[PDB]
């Protein structure tokens, strides 16, 4: 149903070493398709995917000049941050950057988030509204009444509402089978003994897309919760997604356990057992 | 507010030149500009901090500007060419990407070769017509400044200390005395009105301040006279009943 | 690049003004409008980020992307508008670049003319006499003259706060002794109903 | 100056099946801050043919990344991954499991 | 398309 596109921004302070560390990354559900580096060679918003390659040059260098003016901005940021922790200039800091917009089964503009974190910690965020701010921190205040003078959060709202959502159809649709496809996992299960008293039973979903799904494990009918590890979902590399649970099973009880298996892309939930 | 230092600035070719911009207390971007008679805004260099992001769209290498000893910021151009006559703007904004962006009054810059022609405005009140007052049954006054250059001119209208706002006129544009010639003077045209009586009254001092600029202590001179320098030719009248 | 016509516009006192501006990079976000006096500083009044119909009591600027155009609507002009307007587009991402502008002319209601040629008199400074052209009506044009060494001023408009008065202006004098009053506007298309005194 | 624990995933790609053609991915995820140090290693012997993803962080605001190469496997080499942030004391041990 | 007005804190 929904759709989201977002944008993520990195500034890693580096005492000595000249210039702060900018990276720039943008991202259509979980697909990848501008990214940035005050590092790399070429100093210009790279493509990745075929849609965005189809985009021509007077938007490229449009988003050069805009995004090393991005990264001026984060760089001025640093050093606000250091003056109202009262911190020392040597030192490694992080400042971070997320802004984006969601569209729904139809296609129009649902919920909205831009939001500040620093050196890990939380800073200020958007509400859901657009209309007031999230100050997280002590002193962390003094940035969110500045940011209501300019009436910041009023001017992102028309952002995350305007060109956010008109452009995201745009994209969807410069490469709709590409975004708009969605894969369901190449379920099975697998046996491991880690004895001749101890063996795990893992359940397996290959290659899927997008990245949420629901793997939980059943033990007669009942939610199975003590005995379980799962990992995050991990990205495969040609735009998929991997995920495994697994339970530790006394050896013997097999059949008791049956898998469950959730995901917007298949028809009802799939049940897993043991051969 | 804002201010550009100084009022303005009439040099010989070749001359290098430092431009100040006091620009607004806090506020972490400054943007330069240059505009004249026909031209229109024209960009220059952007600032942010004390780096500067973009130097691209500057005439010559003669020009550089730099703002890195605080927040106040230079514009330097060296060996002035008579091509770069123009009003320069500087305007400064708390953010970089905030609504309003605040200019200070702005420095116009006349680049000359020959100082051969810094004259001081003759300035004269012209009396009101009785046939006004006695038609109209108001009084006008005219304030005229023949043969200046060059278009460097703030008039000014002075009732008894205090300069009013009220009825007064100053054309934008003077006018050259002589076609397509060399090197011209100038003559712009004023006027003030008031009540009838008000003038008729002789315990009025009324007043026309012309602020000129001329040369400073940074060019001697001695060609004719002495060393016309920024000065100010003032007409001076009284009310008057018969 | 960001082109707009630069008139300029001619509008008579309370009817609607209207300015107009396009730009390229279709995926503009950034409009502006400074209103700049004669060479004095630009002055920001209107702004406009989304699409749609925003109001500060007298302006009205619209955009529209779909074009790719933005405009300005002054309700209720006053004479005290005339000044060049002008359109910004954030370029890049932080930069405000400019069209030449549009200058504008508010012809002021001349609700009761009165076209007169007044002499200046010979206030002791130089044999020139002023003579000067008032009260004239908004359709009137001041061209210069017959000898164009002898010099004319250009219109102008003048206030009166607590009288609540409006007139026009012009002037013309010469060096020679040689240029009266009558013979001054001679270009200058006068009503019939010209006071014209002769000293 | 919040610093988070990177947990770490190795894996291959397709089906590991040896004969066919596949790929080695070394996911870390949920660190603070990104300063991180990540090699792929074949027995020892560093494997120098491997391109880092771009760096983007997560909605915990900790940063993760993708390092991968083109490898087949037999049943006899082994491969392993290296990572060392700023939080271990050491660095870290993740041999290829075949059936994980 | 990226985000066209910018805020310090």
């Amino acid at each position: 149903g929904s759709h989201s596109m977002r944008y993520f921004f990195t500034s890693v302070s580096r005492p000595g070493r000249g210039e702060p560390r900018f990276i720039a990354v943008g991202y259509v559900d979980d697909t990848q398709f501008v990214r940035f580096d005050s590092d790399a060679a070429s100093q210009r918003m790279e493509p990745r995917a075929p849609w965005i390659e189809q985009e021509g040059p007077e938007y490229w260098d449009g988003e050069t000049r805009k995004v090393k003016a991005h990264s001026q901005t984060h760089r001025v940021d640093l050093g606000t941050l250091r003056g109202y922790y009262n911190q020392s200039e040597a030192g490694s800091h992080t400042v971070q950057r997320m802004y984006g917009c969601d569209v729904g089964s139809d296609w129009r503009f649902l919920r909205g988030y831009h939001q500040y974190a620093y050196d890990g910690k939380d800073y200020i965020a958007l509400k859901e509204d657009l209309r007031s701010w999230t100050a997280a921190d002590m002193a962390a205040q003094t940035t969110k009444h500045k940011w209501e003078a300019a009436h910041v959060a009023e001017q992102l709202r028309a952002y995350l509402e305007g060109t956010c959502v008109e452009w995201l159809r745009r994209y969807l649709e410069n490469g709709k089978e590409t975004l708009q496809r969605t894969d369901a996992p190449k379920t099975h299960m697998t046996h491991h003994a880690v004895s001749d008293h101890e063996a795990t039973l893992r359940c397996w979903a290959l290659s899927f897309y997008p990245a949420e799904i629901t793997l939980t494990w059943q033990r007669d009918g009942e939610d199975q919760t003590q005995d379980t590890e799962l990992v995050e979902t991990r990205p495969a590399g040609d735009g998929t997604f991997q995920k495994w649970a697994a339970v530790v099973v006394p050896s013997g009880q097999e059949q008791r356990y049956t898998c469950h298996v959730q995901h917007e892309g298949l028809p009802k939930p799939l049940t897993l057992r043991w051969e | 507010g804002v201010s550009q230092s100084p009022s303005n600035k009439v040099t010989e070719k070749g001359k290098d030149v430092e431009l100040r911009c006091d620009p607004i207390s806090g506020h972490t971007a400054l943007y330069w500009y240059r505009q004249s008679l026909g031209q229109g805004l024209e960009f220059l260099i952007y600032f942010q901090g004390n780096s500067a992001p973009d130097k691209s769209g500057l005439p010559s290498d003669r020009f550089s500007a730099e703002r890195t000893g605080g927040s106040v910021s230079t514009l330097t151009i060296q060996r002035t060419q008579q091509e770069d006559s123009a009003v320069y703007l500087c305007a400064s904004s708390l953010d970089l990407g905030a609504d309003e962006q605040f200019f200070g009054p702005g420095t116009r810059l006349t680049v000359l070769e020959d100082l051969k022609n810094v004259f001081p405005p003759e300035v004269a009140v012209f009396e009101p017509s009785e046939a006004e007052i006695s038609h109209t049954q108001k009084a006008t006054l005219v304030c005229l400044a023949t043969g200046f250059y060059p278009d460097h001119v703030e008039l000014s209208w002075w009732v008894n200390g205090k300069e009013v706002h009220s009825g007064v006129c100053t054309d934008p544009q003077p006018l050259k005395e002589q076609p397509a010639l060399n090197d011209s003077r100038y003559a712009l045209s004023s006027r003030l009105r008031v009540s009838a009586t008000f003038w008729q009254n002789p315990r009025n001092h009324f007043r026309c301040q012309v602020q000129f600029y001329g040369l400073s202590e940074n060019d001697e001179w001695t060609q004719d006279r002495a060393k016309p320098v920024t000065q100010i030719v003032s007409a001076e009248a009284w009310g008057r009943a018969d | 690049e960001v082109e707009q016509n630069s008139g300029p516009l001619s509008v008579p006192e309370g009817a609607i003004a209207s300015l107009n501006c396009t730009y390229s990079d279709r995926g503009s976000q950034s409009f502006f409008w400074y209103r700049q006096y004669s060479g004095k500083s630009p002055e920001l009044i209107m702004f406009i980020y989304s699409n749609g119909d925003k109001e500060d009591g007298r302006f009205t600027a619209q955009l529209n992307k779909a074009s790719q155009y933005v405009s300005l609507l002054i309700r209720d002009s006053q004479p005290s508008d005339s000044a060049t307007y002008l359109c910004a587009v954030r370029e890049g991402a932080q930069k405000l670049v400019f069209g030449q502008g549009t200058r504008l002319t508010i012809n002021p209601n001349i609700q009761n003319p009165d076209p007169a040629v007044y002499q200046l008199r010979d206030s002791k400074s130089s044999d020139k006499s002023v003579c000067l052209f008032t009260d004239f009506d908004s359709q009137t044009n001041v061209s210069q003259s017959k000898d164009s060494d002898v010099y004319i001023t250009d219109k102008c408009v003048l206030d009166m706060r607590s009288m609540d008065f409006k007139s026009n202006s012009a002037v013309a004098w010469s060096n020679k002794s040689d240029f009266a009053c009558a013979n001054a506007f001679n270009n200058s298309i006068i009503p019939e109903d010209t006071f014209f005194p002769s000293p | 100056m919040i610093q988070r624990t990177p947990k770490i995933q190795v894996y291959s790609r397709h089906p590991a099946e040896n004969g066919k053609s596949n790929f080695l991915n070394c996911y870390v995820s949920g660190f603070h801050p990104s300063d991180i140090e990540v090699d792929l290693l074949k027995n020892g012997e560093r494997i120098e043919k491997v391109e880092h993803s771009d760096l983007s962080f997560s909605k915990d605001w900790s940063f993760y990344l993708l390092y991968y190469t083109e490898f087949t496997p037999t049943e006899k080499d082994e491969y392993a991954c290296r990572v060392n942030h700023v939080t271990l004391s050491q660095p870290k041990i993740v041999k290829w499991d075949r059936d994980m | 398309l990226l985000l066209d007005r910018l805020n310090q804190l």
